């Protein structure tokens, strides 16, 4: 059963061309709409496609936004195109993307379900390239919002991770409202909770952090029922937030009882073999005030990943590390210096 | 809606510690 239809260069020069696609199987369920796997008939390559129903009256938000990304540790957008069906009356949108075989989430539970941690060695990798991706599409002001192990796609073999799916995500510009109930509960940021309308690309950061921890610790760090439990999990870890930093995520909630509560020292949250740097950075990655958390790119320059930059390093299977040293000025538009870090001496000729 | 959460929140705490 081969499948031909006329598809737009994702982030091509608009000249539709015909494709064809076999083998048709389901993925499971995307952000909105079912996402298919299928090879190309042509390449043979294998694609996941995401069928979204899109209204006729407006602009697809998601589709705007893919057009505009070209990145390494992100999944591409191929091509996109419309069909109809499911009761008619309607049109969907298909998003034809990279396919990649694993997630960090089914890689995670693979270790935990045998009562061991994944390799520092691994979260290295992983969290660094998807800071890269962060700093990548921040720089647009673009804001994902879904981060979350599921959204994490990786390649066992080669290691690269790529960020997935944004049907969640949103261009963030200074004056305007934005939905406070959002990402998943567990790495759900705290001023989200606060019901904060103001919030900027520092969630996705958060959100990071809490991957991060989880990938130390086993489990997710801040896990509960209901969306208030979730912000008494975070003051279990972090503490009764000061006044100062309750102004700073919503202010309409500065002046409030809020019984003290200690902060749980960062190391006797990790088990003793945790690496120091891992809980530095973890500890700059969660904080209350938004704008105290560090920037992907930032984060990238974290002595935590200085073993990624060191020459002699390789994947526990011989190979080479993937690219982590292929920085564009788009990548490096919130802070250029860093490059002097970030690309090591060894890359630089 | 501000008073009204953090009431339940409160709650909360108290019954943690
Ligand atoms: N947009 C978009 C895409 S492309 C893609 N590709 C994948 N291989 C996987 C997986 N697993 C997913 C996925 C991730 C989290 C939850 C459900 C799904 Cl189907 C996606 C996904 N959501």
């Amino acid at each position: 059963k081969v499948t031909t239809v006329v598809a737009t260069p994702g982030q091509g020069p608009d000249r539709p061309q015909e494709v064809s696609y076999t083998d048709t199987k389901v993925i499971g369920n995307g952000s909105f709409g079912v996402v298919y796997q299928a090879k190309l008939c042509d390449s043979g390559e294998l694609v996941a496609i995401k069928k979204v129903l899109q209204d006729k009256r407006f602009k697809n938000r998601e589709l705007q936004i893919m057009r505009k990304l070209d990145h390494c540790n992100i999944v591409r957008l191929r091509y996109f195109f419309y069909s109809s069906g499911e009761k008619k009356d309607e049109v969907y949108l298909n998003l034809v993307l990279d396919y990649v075989p694993e997630t960090v989430y089914r890689v995670a539970r693979h270790y935990s379900r045998a009562k061991q941690t994944l390799p520092v060695i691994y979260v290295k990798l992983y969290m660094y390239q998807l800071f890269r991706s962060l700093a990548y599409i921040h720089s647009f002001g673009i804001c994902h919002r879904d981060i979350k192990p599921q959204n994490l796609l990786l390649d066992p073999d080669t290691a690269v991770l790529k960020l997935c799916d944004f049907g969640s995500a949103k261009q963030l510009v200074r004056g305007e409202p934005n939905v406070s109930y959002i990402c998943s509960r567990y790495y759900r940021a705290p001023e989200l909770i606060f019901g904060a309308t103001d919030y900027t690309s520092s969630i996705d950061v958060w959100s990071a952090g809490c991957v991060l921890a989880e990938l130390l610790l086993g489990q997710p760090i801040f896990p509960g029922d209901s969306g208030v439990d979730q912000l008494v999990e975070i003051i279990k870890v972090l503490g009764t937030p000061t006044r100062e930093q309750i102004r700073e995520m919503n202010p309409n909630y500065t002046e409030f009882k809020f019984p003290q509560i200690k902060a749980h020292p960062w190391t006797k949250v990790f088990r003793p073999r945790t690496p120091p740097e891992a809980i530095a950075l973890c500890s700059r990655l969660l904080e209350y005030t938004p704008t105290a958390r560090l920037t992907p790119l930032e984060a990238c320059a974290h002595s935590f990943f200085d073993e990624l930059r060191d020459p002699n390093v390789k994947l526990p299977n011989g190979r080479d590390t993937p690219a982590l040293f292929n920085f564009t000025t788009q990548e490096l538009s919130s802070n250029p210096p860093l490059a002097t870090i970030l690309i090591p001496p060894h890359a630089r000729i | 809606e501000p008073q009204k959460f953090a009431e339940e929140l409160i709650h909360r705490l108290e019954a943690v510690q």
